């Protein structure tokens, strides 16, 4: 179980921590989040109760650092921050603990869904998508563009997803024009999992971080980038399959998790219907197509 | 974007662009089977290819054994069209290079954008307008290269015959939007009007007649008559 205390709660904020959120009154006695889940990233955020423009947060792995949280009245917001003196930290959170001013991360005896969204997320390629290296833990917000949005504008603040573009060059090999266009088997296989990604767990796990953006962020460059994933394999006519079946859990848990109400803007009807009904893999996400048919077949 | 009614001049400015039509690409004779089933039978098609401020013509006659063994033909079609449209573009030298192609039909947006990606400075644009393209195969000369073409084959023409030294691209343009309106919609009656004087001959080097000005006034509302007709003996007005 590890801990991520917090300085104090100076401002009314709704709280997330993963698929968990609660509400901390302005200057209630709540000083953080215990019992976390040793071996799985985390992500904890914040909507103010005053703005509820910019939900932002942070990823982390408390394998990496000992991190907590304080409010910063200049800037506004509450910041993660990095505590090097160990026993000074173990010293504050044991207080903090022995005086029951902490939430508790619930540990559900049916539960997998964290770990079903986060398979293939890790901290390392987080810091890659989102630069800033100083930290070891990395900050997303609502607003924050990706390098395909900027090239369609602060460089420092983007979110470093793999651009992917199925009108490119990088996309159609000269010469197989219309079967590069109509079945993207190359662009997956060779162009993104050989070369960029190495290995579909990168891949997924990329795809699983641009979700996870989208849903609890309300990132739009990050909805997008996660249906250009699942199109990239959809539209691929060979798909190894681990990767096909690996995908239908994938999709199903997001699905399963996304809030209902939000449905309609983090959903695109035509990625959905063209990979459930049209595409080469119509037919190998049994478990994605039963949810989607059975929770939204407005959608559909 | 999108080429409509608001934006009709762009055609005739300095601005070198093309059309680029593909209704005639594909073409088939459907017929019954032996057994009473129904067949297919391609025969000879083109691209139709044309800079409508100097009348230019790239005529690309896609020969039969383009489709020999291929599967899916009507889709593949778009992408020969773009493929060939796309070489054409390349043999050309950099000055004579399109910065634009206009397609007739939405659907050669995405083969045409693919096959153009070595030319990002090339706007591949769709057009609201309908235009009678289809009816290239109903002026004669034109149809009697593209069936007696054996192999693949690109012809150059001026569409316009010579009515550029005496009308502008505009007028002209307009001129041949009629006459192939007409030639669409009664291909018989249009070719009645087009060749009824047997005084009126049509050079060796053209492919319309040889009217004067005069001539071609009556000619272009005998073809106007004939679409308002038959837009009558259509919907009964
Ligand atoms: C008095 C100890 C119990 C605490 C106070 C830590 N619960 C909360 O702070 C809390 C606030 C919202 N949900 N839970």
């Amino acid at each position: 179980m590890n801990t991520v205390p917090f300085t104090s709660a100076p401002i009314e904020v709704t709280i997330g921590i993963d698929q968990y959120s609660f509400n901390v009154k302005e200057n209630q006695p709540f000083h953080g989040i215990k019992d976390i889940p040793i071996g799985h990233v985390h992500v904890i955020h914040f909507q103010h109760a005053d703005n509820s423009s910019m939900r932002y947060g942070y990823w982390f792995d408390c394998r990496m650092g000992n991190f907590y949280i304080q409010y910063d009245p200049k800037d506004g917001l509450y910041k993660m921050m990095e505590e090097r003196d160990g026993a000074k930290f173990e010293n504050i959170v044991h207080n903090f603990k022995e005086r029951q001013m902490m939430v508790s991360y619930p540990k559900i005896d049916e539960d997998d869904t964290w770990y079903n969204l986060t398979e293939f997320v890790q901290m390392d390629k987080i810091r890659k998508i989102v630069r800033k290296d100083e930290n070891q833990f990395s900050y997303v917000d609502s607003s924050m563009t990706t390098v395909q949005e900027n090239e369609l504008s602060d460089p420092a603040h983007s979110l470093n997803y793999t651009v992917i573009n199925f009108k490119s060059r990088e996309a159609i090999r000269p010469g197989h024009e219309m079967e590069d266009f109509l079945d993207k088997s190359y662009y997956l296989n060779t162009v993104m999992l050989q070369g960029i990604f190495k290995n579909s767990s990168n891949y997924f796990g990329e795809l699983q971080f641009a979700f996870l953006n989208a849903m609890f962020f309300g990132n739009y460059g990050s909805s997008l980038q996660w249906h250009a994933m699942i199109e990239l394999i959809c539209s691929s006519a060979t798909v190894p399959k681990h990767m096909l079946d690996k995908l239908d859990e994938i999709l199903y848990y997001q699905i399963k998790t996304l809030p209902e109400q939000y449905s309609d803007i983090l959903l695109n009807e035509r990625v959905w219907n063209i990979c459930l009904y049209s595409s080469f893999q119509k037919n190998s996400l049994h478990n994605t197509e039963k949810i989607m048919e059975n929770k939204y077949p407005e959608l559909l | 974007g999108a080429m409509n009614s608001s934006n009709y001049a762009e055609l005739f400015n300095n601005d070198i662009k093309l059309f680029v039509d593909d209704t005639n690409v594909y073409r088939v004779t459907v017929h019954k089977t032996f057994e009473g089933n129904v067949a297919t039978k391609a025969i000879n098609g083109c691209i139709f290819t044309l800079n409508p401020k100097t009348g230019h013509l790239f005529l690309k006659i896609i020969h039969t054994s383009v489709w020999a063994g291929q599967k899916r033909l009507s889709q593949l079609a778009k992408w020969k069209t773009a493929e060939e449209v796309s070489a054409l573009v390349r043999s050309l030298p950099k000055e004579e290079q399109p910065k634009q192609i206009i397609v007739t039909r939405k659907a050669m947006l995405d083969p045409l954008e693919v096959h153009m990606l070595d030319f990002p400075n090339i706007a591949i644009r769709p057009t609201e307008l309908r235009l009678p393209f289809s009816a290239a195969m109903s002026i004669d000369k034109l149809s009697d290269v593209v069936m007696k073409a054996t192999e693949p084959q690109m012809v150059l023409f001026n569409i316009y015959d010579d009515w550029l030294d005496r009308i502008s691209s505009y007028t002209a343009f307009s001129r041949l939007t009629l006459l192939l309106r007409a030639l669409k919609t009664n291909e018989e009656s249009a070719k009645m009007i087009l060749l009824s004087d047997p005084t009126i001959t049509i050079k060796s080097y053209h492919l319309w007649p040889s009217f004067t000005d005069e001539q071609w006034i009556t000619i272009e509302s005998q073809m106007r008559d004939l679409i308002l007709t038959e837009y009558g003996r259509k919907y009964n007005v």
